[PDB]
């Protein structure tokens, strides 16, 4: 009976931090957790030490070490972490599908946009930082007219390199 | 070897009814490690519990009540369950060319799938993976390792084998307050053999091996023989790549293995004339749960 | 009750030369063998001259003829050449999921390395020739560290153009 937290809501908000909207095609390819704290759920993952692991930890990431691709929201990671995937767990990565992620930038973004990622903290934003700091994913675009810090759904193909600028 | 389901027979020829399969070593987890399986699927962590009492007695008289009370206490402790999977796929033609031959390809890729299941809880069990971190009976970075009193059991007379030996029953027997013996020890491969076959002293009868099974802490108090088992990954797990072995007490209330979901297949998908099966098994990792009862020695 | 070939291995092998690795998506093409020996099962090929053949012969593919796919393991093949593609038999080509291959490099592979195509021969390395004879597979990865003359899977996207390397 709980009514902490209600803010009497217009109509039923879109989605939430990294779920998925359906389609026939997804890439979704197990990992195992390597950072000592979790991975959010709608969050960009490097490629482990552990031949099969990730880390959250992007700052590294270059056209020779590219992304490995996006988690999903689980809805079943331990009850002990909110809403993150522990330790030494099955992470659920997707590099092909269509997922609603956080906007980051101070304009918003539009339908068609070229996606770009913040290498320091790893956020997707519209436009590059401009001092060697962001990647453009290449195959990448969103599908959503969003505000900063609400919730754009974007399509995802991380087959495609990505492209370094300065 | 070759991948064709068809062979060239000539017509005056016997084909001998036989299926040999290629040789792996043995399972040797079952009745090494005691393994339940008795949580329900889908399970995400099991616990467990303790139970600790004090008290004290005295002389009371006919009408004094000084009768005194007792008390308890309690603690719990918890462990994890992961998941992991292994399946097979076929085409169409291939398992219809299979069975007009009485091959049945869906029946003879579940064999080999459980034998590779089996495969998996071995190397669980015995040794770690480092992505769920399930630390194994060898490699438990949470109980004690000392090494051998200069003993290469190697140009090493037997008297130095005997006190090396009895050097770690007689270090986990004073590690818990003179309570507990040693009941299995698993040796390095390679030195299992040097000790198993040379005698005693220049004259005599028995092997070093053959003492040893007797004439310890164990066995002679309490009737049974010593388990000294040969293993066969033991021979450099090691702090620098030297033979390990281990003494332990060998009870369900020391080790324990648990795995809910023992191995499943679900129904077949079809994606344009190719058939997947998918097939899921759940377990966790091996736990010991009191690490003064299980003894490392490095260097024999 | 053969027991040639016995190694008393220590436990199962990984796979063989073309296994695939189930994923949800793959594309399979069916084409016909053009060159007068088989082709092998983890192999590449060109496009053939038939307009639906393919041919084991890669000493000239360019960005301009990109090459078509690799075999599969098909284990139905004939019985006769022992494990190839005979002449005139469909193919199986892949050209987008995970499959295991054979490592031509000197010092091996790791996790994440880009995929080169020596032309010569046909065989998949590490880092290129050197003398304009190798190709890049843009869209191309490892999945597995080994080391020389042993399998190692990759994932593989055909779609993307390949780069040429001098």
């Amino acid at each position: 009976m709980a009514p902490y937290n209600e803010t009497y809501a217009s109509d039923y908000a879109f989605a939430y931090e990294g779920m998925v909207s359906d389609i026939a095609p997804a890439d979704i390819i197990s990992r195992t957790v390597e950072t000592s704290a979790g991975i959010g759920f709608g969050k960009i993952v490097a490629q482990g030490t552990s031949d099969r692991g990730c880390k959250a930890d992007v700052s590294a990431v270059s056209p020779t070490a590219p992304p490995l691709g996006i988690t999903v929201r689980s809805q079943a990671t331990e009850n002990l972490t909110l809403d993150k995937y522990p330790r030494y767990d099955g992470a659920a990565i997707m590099r092909k599908g269509v997922i609603w992620v956080l906007v980051t930038d101070a304009g918003g973004v539009v339908a068609g946009d070229p996606v770009w990622l913040k290498k320091s903290d790893g956020t997707f934003s519209n436009a590059d930082v401009g001092s060697s700091g962001g990647l453009r994913l290449a195959g990448c675009r969103w599908d959503t007219s969003a505000a900063n810090g609400a919730l754009a759904r974007m399509r995802v193909d991380f087959d495609v390199p990505p492209v370094a600028g300065a | 070897m070759q991948a064709n389901f068809g062979f060239v027979t000539s017509q005056t020829a016997y084909v001998e009814a036989g299926v040999y399969r290629m040789r792996y070593p043995e399972i040797r987890y079952p009745g090494l490690i005691p393994v339940d399986y008795s949580a329900p699927e889908w399970i995400k962590t099991v616990d467990y519990y303790s139970m600790d009492g004090v008290g004290k007695a005295e002389w009371i008289a006919d009408r004094a009540s000084d009768i005194p009370v007792v008390g308890l206490a309690m603690e719990k402790a918890t462990t994890t369950v992961h998941l992991a999977g292994i399946g097979y796929d076929y085409g169409l033609e291939e398992v219809n060319q299979a069975i007009m031959l009485g091959m049945n390809l869906p029946g003879e890729k579940a064999n080999l799938a459980r034998l590779v299941y089996e495969r998996m809880v071995d190397r669980v069990a015995f040794t770690g993976d480092a992505e769920k971190d399930f630390k194994g009976l060898f490699n438990n970075g949470a109980v004690t390792a000392v090494s051998a009193t200069t003993g290469n059991w190697a140009s090493a007379t037997a008297d130095q084998i005997l006190a090396d030996f009895n050097l770690g029953i007689t270090g986990l027997w004073s590690a818990t307050n003179e309570m507990v013996y040693a009941d299995t020890v698993l040796l390095p491969s390679a030195k299992h053999q040097i000790i198993a076959s040379k005698r005693l002293g220049n004259e005599a009868t028995e092997t070093v091996l053959q003492f040893l099974q007797r004439a310890n802490v164990y066995t002679a108090e309490t009737g049974r023989p010593l388990t000294i088992r040969g293993m066969r990954g033991l021979n450099t797990a090691g702090a620098g790549g030297v033979s390990r072995s281990v003494f332990y007490r060998n009870s369900p209330e020391v080790l324990k293995m648990h795995i809910p979901m023992r191995h499943r297949f679900l129904p077949v998908q079809v994606v344009g004339l190719t058939y997947k099966v998918p097939g899921i098994f759940r377990l966790g990792g091996l736990d010991i749960r009191l690490p003064k009862e299980v003894r490392y020695v490095d260097g024999y």
